[PDB]
């Protein structure tokens, strides 16, 4: 009958949005390898940077190094 | 003694109130 040919016809009437669709599926899976890459960056530029705001990304937490050089002159 | 057979005679319908007896269906 040429009302089931007709339904049958409009099945993949909507490909552009079962792309759009596919888009989303695929970047939800590949989005979180940007923590790694992430992580890897700023501790490759934190010792760049200047002291006070090195100590303000950790909340205190990091300080100089204390190696017994370059004291206070009496 | 063949079996007696009922008529189903040919008519004339609007076709969008056929489509509303076709079972759904989906490929997407
Ligand atoms: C069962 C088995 C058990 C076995 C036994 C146990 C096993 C384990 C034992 C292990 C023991 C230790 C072993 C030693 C390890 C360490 C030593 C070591 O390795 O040192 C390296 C050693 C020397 O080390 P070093 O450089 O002296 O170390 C200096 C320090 O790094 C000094 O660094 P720095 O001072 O410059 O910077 C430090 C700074 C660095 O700081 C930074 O860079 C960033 C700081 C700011 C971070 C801001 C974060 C903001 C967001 C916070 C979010 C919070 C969420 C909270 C949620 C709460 C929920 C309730 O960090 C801090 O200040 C501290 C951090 C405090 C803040 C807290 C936050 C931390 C970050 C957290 C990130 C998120 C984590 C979770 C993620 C997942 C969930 C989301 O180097 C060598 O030996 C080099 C040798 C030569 C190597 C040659 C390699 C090959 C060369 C050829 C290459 C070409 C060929 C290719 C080859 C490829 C091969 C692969």
């Amino acid at each position: 009958s040429r009302a089931v040919y007709a339904k049958l016809w409009a099945s993949t009437a909507q490909y552009t949005q079962r792309r759009h669709y596919a888009w989303y599926q695929i970047w939800s899976r590949v989005i979180p390898w940007s923590v790694p890459w992430g992580i890897f960056a700023m501790w490759m530029v934190f010792p760049a940077m200047p002291v006070e705001y090195r100590q303000a990304l950790t909340f205190g937490i990091w300080q100089k190094p204390n190696i017994g050089t370059h004291g206070p002159d009496p | 003694p063949a079996p007696e057979y009922r008529r189903v005679p040919f008519v004339k319908e609007d076709m969008e109130k056929v489509m509303e007896e076709v079972p759904e269906f989906k490929y997407y």
